């Protein structure tokens, strides 16, 4: 799935126009917590490098990597969200216009099918 | 050297990477080559020592031979096909000779020798730039090409850069050449993806440039180019040592640190195309890789090595220049595994 | 050194962090509602 | 890799001078004038791989 | 399943934010109190399993694992106070640190729905215990220990990811119930043999395997006392966990492909007993025996009768909780004289009678005395290879022997005979050293009452 | 030979000190006597008394959610049944044939 | 605006700054010569500023309060054992000796740095330059090694080729008896126990390598002990004479903003005074080193940064 | 001595809190699992007439 040439596509759009007919993350997805603890611990780690009280150095700059991370996590998270629903958007359109390449196949109950019995000794 | 100078320089470099990137004709790709090429050459050179001249001449020896390969590729492309526009390579071994300037460009196996020379001789922000930005173009250019290239040929060089990478980095003790083979590897590890998803390859470019940085600008900051030199950070930073041995084991690929992502879906993609047994021998070779990261660690952070008198009178003393972004590298190539699936956004 | 705590740049950092939530909420909330009228749920 | 931004701008930087049948100056066509513009005529929009074959 | 890892999430926030000299206090009584809330996963069911989400479940294989793992930490907390007594508040906090990891990735480990999950977390676990053996270890050896046991668990397991992914993409699922309601047949194909050899080898390296054993007396005995009590009790049962999680795939091409493995772990076990008569080490003796247990615990595996199952799971709860006791004792020894070999100090019994008692009980626990749980594996995986062969009790029958020879030999080399005249330095046991050998011994005779809580799904 | 046969400058070796000499009634556990009595207290407390009482009670008195009782009323009532009609107890085929379909070999 | 590149594209250049007078000058005495008397007079005189000479605990001097450290945790030697055993079995000799070498080579850094940043000139004691002269007549006396010499000169070439030498070399020359006599009537008894021999090798050391290396690439006027006496002659000296022999008038503003960002950033100056070469009058065991760092830690205001140590009163931390 | 004690203390509460919001969290994520609610064909059953769900 090279989706680079799909047609239709605007060169340098992060999020296209009919990305916005999808559900968009909610501000408690795990993801963006998780992208709000990076930025925590980046700061963190800020304080420990600069020689500074790791908890209680700075608050503010706490603050400011915490909602960096949390904005570019939620953008990040509408753009993968997109990307997949076009892929699986593509994927049914296929199937749907080459219906002799996915045949239906005969439902079997095992009861008619005959599988080899391998004892255990 | 000027400030000045040096920003138009370090601009003109970029600028130089960025026509490669948005250009459609192939003479506007190799003039941005030729840019890149002209630029960074007093980068590499703004230490004044015979060891910097001598990495900056290898340096331009190397790339040149490498761009007058590309425009004769270009030049075979145009004979057999009157097209400028990069697309596929329509003929034959031009597209041979095309990988061939790329891969010296880039530096793979064969090609890799100038890579720890030039890495050596220049000082330590000059490596830096040289093993990031300078993989951004060719590697652009490929992933461009990469339904031209022939996947026995690619392979080859690929597996043959894993395993001179695993090999030349054990046998070293300078901090500079240990990154040098470190990035003949990843760029090994990088190059066997393009025929099957160029996806793989940009987001194995992301994550080795996190690294890279990170260590680099580690390296920067406990001021060592050898391994007994950086044994003597403890003594002064023992946070610097536990942040670098962290970022170390991350750049061995090992799970659930952030290094494992790539080569884990680098396998997985491979194995959807019905290719096990290159996989297996990139896994184990990778092995030597971490086994001498491995090694520095022990030098590092895990054993504490006999130190000096006069560095007490270091501990008077702080880092009057302090790098903004070395604590979100940091975590970037180490705590961003659960966040995987965001490979989607084609990065 | 010996220095004061500089209300500049703590102005600026706060300020730039209220934006940013700001501008994410009412992003989010705009978000939704183009989503909900585009599928026509209310 | 490619950052196509002539085209999300309509700048046409480089395009004028990648096939030999556009707007050559002085209308001085190409030996091949014909033959390419039949081959770009039949390869526009179908894609590469449909398009070799 | 999230009512366990939150808490043991949180353990390191209250350890790093403890008073410095409150750490091992805290650490202690809320690793008890999580033990306590692991419990409440034992009541398990006849039916399927206890599948709580998407991404975790519960089991009664999983379920004893999980409880021992929980127990372990109070454990080595209170092992691990008295040789960092002498060190910083940020380095023990480190340490501490380090602990809860482990205890994280081995809880996400043993419940792990899917199975790239579970190599990513089985594989987690190993940088904790690598840096604990690295860091805090005695002797210079401590780096080629902590290089074998990483290179040995990397070159068994990286072939098993290439392995996994190949079966994800053959069958579409890596998730256990999937797996085995939709197993199929193995062809007995070459690229099938080798499915299977990636398949296996990763966990046949962690038991460990005969062969492949060299890293563990190695590990063992350059580790601290916390790092062997983990690699002892829950990290070799992790090879278990998975070859007893992926062998349903394997069928039916593991009758002929067991042979080599077979025959490998039943002359193991008599090398290895044999191995422990003569030895000149505490530590090694206790690895050797461990690599004999587990050497048993593979030959159940491999045969996979229902009887082999639950003795293979009894046998790795009681071998656990004995081992841990073992290497406590050894500790105990080694901290008063600082030289951790058994002919050294002698006589024990007569200057520290409880503790001798402590020795008798752990021995005896050892040798497999009835109706101890150890002896309930023992009895059920011999019985399960008789039937898959008459001549293996034989071997059995041997190793059992042995088994009791050199245990009994570590019971009268330290504990009985004639003190040592020069020693003078060993001081009455403290009170933390007799409340851990009892934390130790106490649920093994409480077991016993309850053979069925660790018998495990087939039961 | 001038060298001072000292390879660096190094602190010596401490002695191994003892927690009973400084301190009757040690316990083990901490140099300061105070932690040292309430970590043994809540040590005691949080795993003797809490754990291995309480939680042994618990895993004892465990409700029946392996359905050992339920089986075994079932066999019962089963067995009831079945020797009353005469059926020969337990059935060789462990589903019926009539809704088995063999396939024909015509060999 | 801490100075920079962004400071030096802007505004800041500091070939304005220099007025004529900067002259940075180094004065050499032998041992209980009044080389510090002259060299203040000449401060005072010429308006530069004075740098009394570097001792132990200078460095202590710089950092957080100016109230010397202890023995153990800066230096981890002492003059006055050197004077009672110069053949100590604990190689005092030559830990002293790179000390104070590590000292002067801080000294001379933060000179430069006030004289580039400034445009005032400096005076300074026994700079890096001539420093070896203790080192020559100490291994002549038998108190160090040959190892002690080779590694001294290995941090000397490595750190001192990066700076410009002074512009005037001032010495006082003296008798050894009359040194001698002053040594008696100073009073100090540790300083009672120089031998003739070592202040003859110290002495003849000046001579033989010191005035010849920098008459080459200074400008170096020899005074005895009574012409040294009235500064009015010296500072007349001074001002008679111009520079246009050293690498000085070579320089222009981009040499000046490469030596002002080196010698700013103390830590890259020291960088090379910790060499891994391994002498064992020097190097310090792993158990010996965290202890002692551990101890430096648990200072009042060593913990943190500067700004950062809420003991000794700094406020606004959660904010700044 | 209240606000005292609890800035010395107040770690003990961060177990028990993570171990309540471990248990809200399991009920959350139990109530995404509820397509197959009252649905299985061992447990069809007719509802009470004061209930509206078999189990939460
Ligand atoms: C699985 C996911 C879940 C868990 C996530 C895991 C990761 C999480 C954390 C990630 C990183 C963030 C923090 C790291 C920054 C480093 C700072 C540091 O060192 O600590 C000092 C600091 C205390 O010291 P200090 O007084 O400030 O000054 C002393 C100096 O800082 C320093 O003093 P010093 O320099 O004198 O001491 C020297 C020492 C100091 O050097 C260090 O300690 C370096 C720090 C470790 C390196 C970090 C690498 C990056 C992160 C990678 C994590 C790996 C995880 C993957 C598994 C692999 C394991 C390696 O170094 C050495 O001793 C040398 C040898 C060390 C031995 C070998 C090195 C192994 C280190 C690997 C550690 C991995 C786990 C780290 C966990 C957190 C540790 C702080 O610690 C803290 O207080 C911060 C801890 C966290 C804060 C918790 C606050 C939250 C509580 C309130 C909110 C409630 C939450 C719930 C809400 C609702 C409830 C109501
Ligand atoms: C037998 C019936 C008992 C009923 C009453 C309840 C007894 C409960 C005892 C629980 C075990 C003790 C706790 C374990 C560590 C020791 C604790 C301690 O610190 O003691 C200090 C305390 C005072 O010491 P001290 O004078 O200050 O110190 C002197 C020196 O340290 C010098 O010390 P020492 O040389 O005096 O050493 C102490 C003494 C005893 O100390 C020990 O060695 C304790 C461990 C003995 C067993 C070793 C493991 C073998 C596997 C057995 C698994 C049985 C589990 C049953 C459920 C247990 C539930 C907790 O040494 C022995 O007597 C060795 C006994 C070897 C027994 C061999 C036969 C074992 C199988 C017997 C059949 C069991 C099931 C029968 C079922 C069919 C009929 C109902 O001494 C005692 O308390 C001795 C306890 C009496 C001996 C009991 C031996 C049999 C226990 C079998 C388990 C319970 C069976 C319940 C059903 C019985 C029907
Ligand atoms: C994603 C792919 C990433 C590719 C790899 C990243 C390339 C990193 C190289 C960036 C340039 C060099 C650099 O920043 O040093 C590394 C820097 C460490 O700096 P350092 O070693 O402390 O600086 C010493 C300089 O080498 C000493 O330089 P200096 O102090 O002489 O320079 C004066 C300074 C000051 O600039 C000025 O005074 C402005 C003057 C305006 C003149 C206008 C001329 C117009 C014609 O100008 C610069 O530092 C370069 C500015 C270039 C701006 C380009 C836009 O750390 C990083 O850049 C890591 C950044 C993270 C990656 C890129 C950003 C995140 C993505
Ligand atoms: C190593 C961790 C990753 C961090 C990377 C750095 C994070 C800082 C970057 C700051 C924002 C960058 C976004 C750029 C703004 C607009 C981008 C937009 O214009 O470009 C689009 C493309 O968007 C960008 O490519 C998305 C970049 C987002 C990268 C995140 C993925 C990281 C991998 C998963 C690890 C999790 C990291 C989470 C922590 C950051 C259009 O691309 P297109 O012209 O059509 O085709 C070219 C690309 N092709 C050829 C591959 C198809
Ligand atoms: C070192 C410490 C222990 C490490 C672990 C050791 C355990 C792994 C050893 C693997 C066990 C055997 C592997 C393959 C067994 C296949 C069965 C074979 O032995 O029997 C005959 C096979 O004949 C011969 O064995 C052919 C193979 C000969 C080449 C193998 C090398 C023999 C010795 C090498 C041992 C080295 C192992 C370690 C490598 C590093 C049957 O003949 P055939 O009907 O035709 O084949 C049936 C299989 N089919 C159906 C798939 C075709
Ligand atoms: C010091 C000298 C002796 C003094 C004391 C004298 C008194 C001796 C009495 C003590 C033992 C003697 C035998 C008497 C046995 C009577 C009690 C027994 O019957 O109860 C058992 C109950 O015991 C429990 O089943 C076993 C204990 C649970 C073990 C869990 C371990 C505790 C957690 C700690 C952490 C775990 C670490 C290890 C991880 C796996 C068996 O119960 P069960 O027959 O079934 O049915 C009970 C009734 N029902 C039907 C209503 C349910
Ligand atoms: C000591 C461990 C036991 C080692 C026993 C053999 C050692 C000698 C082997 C050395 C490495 C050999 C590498 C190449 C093996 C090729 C096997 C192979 O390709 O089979 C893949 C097979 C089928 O291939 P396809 O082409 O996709 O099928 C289509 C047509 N049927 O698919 C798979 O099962 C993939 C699984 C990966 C195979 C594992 C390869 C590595 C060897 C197996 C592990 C054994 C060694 C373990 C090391 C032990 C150290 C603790
Ligand atoms: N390179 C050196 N090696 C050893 N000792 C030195 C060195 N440089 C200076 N000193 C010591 O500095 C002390 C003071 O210097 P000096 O000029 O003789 O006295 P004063 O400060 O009163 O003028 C002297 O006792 C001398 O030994």
């Amino acid at each position: 799935t090279m989706m680079s040439g799909r047609p239709g596509r605007v060169p340098l759009q992060f999020l296209p126009n009919e990305a916005r007919s999808l559900p968009p993350p909610k501000l408690t997805d795990p993801r963006l917590v998780y992208m709000g603890f990076l930025g925590y611990c980046s700061g963190l780690i800020d304080n420990a490098i600069r020689r500074r009280p790791v908890v209680s150095a700075g608050l503010h700059r706490q603050l400011l990597y915490v909602t960096s991370f949390v904005f570019f996590g939620y953008y990040l998270l509408k753009r993968q969200d997109y990307m997949y629903a076009l892929r699986d958007h593509d994927m049914f359109a296929y199937v749907k216009s080459h219906p002799e390449d996915f045949p239906e196949k005969d439902k079997k109950t095992y009861g008619e099918i005959l599988e080899e019995f391998h004892p255990v000794r | 050297m000027n400030p000045i100078i040096y920003t138009t320089l370090i601009m003109t470099v970029m600028s130089g990477t960025m026509l490669v990137m948005i250009s459609s004709h192939w003479l506007l790709i190799w003039i941005g080559f030729e840019m890149n090429l002209l630029a960074m050459i007093p980068v590499l050179m703004k230490n004044f020592n015979p060891r910097a001249t001598e990495a900056a001449t290898k340096y331009f020896l190397t790339q040149a031979t490498a761009s007058m390969m590309l425009m004769m590729a270009i030049i075979i492309n145009l004979l057999y096909s009157g097209q400028w526009t990069i697309t596929k390579m329509f003929n034959p071994v031009a597209m041979t000779m095309m990988t061939m300037a790329l891969a010296m460009k880039l530096g793979l196996s064969p090609f890799h020798f100038w890579v720890p020379e030039v890495t050596q001789g220049i000082s330590l922000q000059a490596g830096l730039l040289l093993l990031t930005w300078q993989k951004l173009a060719p590697l652009s250019v490929l992933c461009q090409i990469s339904q031209s290239i022939n996947p026995n040929l690619m392979l080859t060089m690929a597996m043959l850069s894993i395993l001179i990478g695993g090999w030349g980095g054990l046998n070293q003790t300078q901090l500079r050449k240990i990154m040098a083979y470190s990035s003949i590897a990843h760029m090994g590890w990088m190059t066997a993806v393009l025929p099957y998803n160029t996806t793989m390859t940009i987001l194995n470019l992301l994550i080795y440039i996190t690294m890279t940085l990170a260590m680099f600008m580690l390296l920067i900051h406990s001021s060592a180019t050898t391994t007994l030199s950086l044994s003597h950070t403890w003594n002064k930073m023992p946070v610097i040592t536990s942040l670098m041995m962290v970022t170390l084991l991350s750049m061995g690929g090992l799970p659930p640190l952030s290094g494992f992502m790539p080569k884990w879906m680098i396998i997985q993609e491979m194995t959807k195309n019905e290719s096990i047994i290159m996989p297996t021998l990139m896994a184990m070779t990778a092995l030597l890789n971490l086994y001498f990261y491995m090694r520095l660690a022990y030098s590092s952070s895990l054993t504490m090595f006999p130190s000096t008198n006069n560095m007490k009178m270091k501990w008077q003393f702080e880092h009057t220049k302090q790098m903004k972004l070395l604590p979100t590298m940091i975590v970037l190539s180490t705590l961003v595994l659960p966040m995987t699936p965001a490979l989607s956004s084609l990065n | 050194p010996h220095g004061s705590p500089d209300w500049l740049k703590v102005g600026l950092t706060l300020g730039t962090s209220v934006f940013l939530w700001i501008y994410l909420i009412k992003q989010h909330k705009e978000d939704v509602l183009e989503y909900k009228r585009r599928n026509g749920l209310e | 890799p490619f950052f196509d931004v002539q085209k999300r701008l309509g700048l046409d930087l480089d395009r004028w001078m990648t096939i030999q049948s556009a707007e050559q100056p002085h209308k001085i066509p190409g030996r091949c004038h014909a033959f390419e513009k039949e081959w770009i005529e039949c390869a526009h929009g179908i894609g590469g791989i449909r398009a070799e074959k | 399943m999230l009512k366990i890892i939150i808490p043991t999430t949180m353990l390191l926030p209250m350890t790093w934010m403890s008073k410095h000299n409150m750490i091992w206090i805290n650490a202690t009584v809320h690793s008890l109190l999580i033990s306590l809330i692991s419990l409440s996963l034992l009541n398990q069911l006849g039916e399927n399993s206890l599948n709580f989400s998407l991404t975790f479940f519960s089991d009664s294989l999983s379920a004893p694992l999980l409880v021992l793992t929980t127990w372990l930490l109070p454990l080595m907390l209170m092992a691990s106070q008295s040789h960092l007594s002498k060190e910083t508040t940020t380095r023990k906090k480190l340490y501490i640190t380090m602990l809860i990891l482990l205890q994280l990735f081995l809880i996400m480990t043993f419940t792990a729905t899917e199975l790239i999950l579970f190599y990513i977390l089985f594989e987690a676990t190993l940088v904790p215990t690598l840096i604990i053996i690295t860091r805090w270890g005695n002797q210079t050896e401590r780096l080629n220990a902590g290089l074998y046991f990483l290179f040995y668990t990397l070159a068994g397991s990286l072939p098993l990811l290439v392995a996994l992914v190949y079966i994800q993409n053959t069958t579409g699922s890596l998730n256990f119930l999937i797996i085995h309601y939709w197993s199929h047949p193995l062809s007995n194909s070459w690229s099938n043999i080798f499915m299977w050899l990636a398949c296996i080898m990763a966990f046949m390296v962690k038991m460990p395997l005969y062969g492949l054993h060299l890293w563990l007396p190695k590990a063992h005995v350059e580790a601290p006392i916390a790092g062997s009590m983990v690699l002892a009790a829950v990290l070799l049962k992790l090879g278990g966990y998975g070859m007893m999680r992926i062998t349903t795939i394997l069928n039916p091409l593991t009758n002929y492909m067991a042979y080599p493995f077979l025959m490998l772990s039943m002359w193991g076990m008599i090398m290895t007993s044999s191995i422990c008569l003569r030895q000149t080490d505490l530590k090694s003796l206790i690895a050797y025996s461990s690599v004999s247990h587990m050497a048993l615990v593979i030959v159940a595996i491999m045969i996979q009768t229902p009887w082999s199952f639950m003795g293979a799971t009894a046998l790795m709860i009681a071998h656990g909780l004995t081992s841990s006791m073992l290497f406590c004792l050894a500790n105990t020894n080694y901290e008063r004289v600082h030289s951790r070999t058994m002919i050294l100090a002698r006589g024990l019994q007569t200057l520290l009678p409880l503790m001798a008692t402590w020795w008798l009980v752990a021995s005896l626990t050892n040798l497999a005395l009835p109706p101890s749980i150890n002896l309930i594996g023992e009895l059920f995986i011999i019985t399960a290879s008789f039937s898959w062969s008459n001549i293996t009790i034989i071997l059995m029958g041997m190793n059992m022997m042995i088994t009791a020879l050199y245990s009994l030999y570590m019971l009268i080399t330290t504990q009985r005979g004639k003190y040592t005249h020069h020693i003078n330095n060993i001081k009455p046991s403290f009170t933390r050293e007799n409340a851990l050998m009892a934390l130790h011994i106490l649920p093994l005779l409480l077991l016993t009452l309850n053979p069925k809580m660790i018998l495990g799904p087939l039961y | 030979p001038p060298e001072p046969t000292i390879r660096l400058q190094e602190d010596p070796d401490p002695e191994d000190e003892n927690l009973y000499e400084k301190n009757p009634d040690s316990h083990g556990y901490d140099k300061d006597p105070i932690v040292d009595l309430w970590n043994m207290r809540v040590v005691f407390f949080f795993g003797f008394s809490i754990v291995l009482v309480l939680g042994s009670t618990f895993v004892a008195y465990l409700p029946d959610y392996r359905m050992q009782e339920w089986a075994r009323r079932e066999a019962e009532r089963l067995v009831k049944y079945r020797e009353a009609n005469g059926l020969p107890l337990m059935e060789s085929n462990c589903f019926d044939p009539n809704k088995i379909q063999l396939p024909e070999d015509e060999d | 605006l801490q100075y920079g590149p962004l400071a030096f594209v802007l505004g800041e250049r500091t070939t304005r700054k220099l007025t004529e007078t900067s002259k940075v000058i180094t004065v050499d005495g032998n041992i209980c010569s009044g080389k510090g008397r002259l060299a203040r007079e000449i401060a005072e005189k010429l308006g530069l500023r004075h740098f009394p000479e570097a001792g132990i605990h200078y460095a202590d001097s710089t950092t957080g309060d100016g109230k010397p450290l202890d023995v153990q945790l800066s230096g981890n030697c002492s003059l006055e054992k050197f004077y009672d055993d110069p053949k100590s079995n604990d190689g005092n000799s030559y830990r002293l000796q790179s000390w104070l070498y590590a000292s002067r080579l801080l000294q001379y850094a933060d000179a430069l740095e006030h004289l580039l940043s400034t445009g005032q000139g400096v005076v300074l004691e026994r700079s890096i330059y001539s420093d070896f002269v203790f080192l020559e007549a100490m291994y002549r006396q038998g108190f160090i090694r040959k190892q002690c010499v080779e590694h001294y000169n290995e941090v000397k070439k490595v750190t001192a080729c990066e700076y410009l030498p002074p512009h005037v070399v001032v010495y006082v020359d003296v008798p050894v008896p009359e040194i001698q006599s002053r040594i008696q009537k100073k009073g100090n008894p540790h300083e009672m126990k120089i031998t003739a021999a070592y202040l003859q090798d110290i002495e003849n050391a000046y001579k033989k390598t010191f005035l010849p290396e920098m008459s080459e690439k200074c400008e170096v006027l020899q005074y005895s002990a009574r012409e040294a006496e009235d500064a009015e002659k010296v500072v007349e000296d001074i001002e008679y004479l111009k520079c246009d022999k050293g690498p000085w008038p070579d320089q222009d503003d981009r040499t000046f903003h490469r030596l002002r960002m080196l010698v700013q950033n103390k830590l890259e100056v020291l960088n090379y005074t910790t060499i891994p070469v391994y002498l064992p009058e020097i190097t310090i065991g792993a158990h010996q080193s965290d202890r002692v760092f551990q101890k430096f830690t648990e200072l009042p205001g060593r913990k943190y940064s500067p700004g950062y140590n809420e003991d000794v009163g700094d406020k606004w931390i959660w904010l700044k | 001595n209240v606000l005292q004690i609890v800035r010395d203390h107040w770690v003990h509460i961060l177990v028990p809190v993570g171990f309540v919001f471990g248990c809200y969290l399991d009920r959350r994520s139990d109530e995404k699992l509820t397509a197959f609610r009252n649905k299985s064909l061992l447990f069809k059953r007719e509802l009470r007439p004061n209930e509206e769900v078999t189990w939460k």
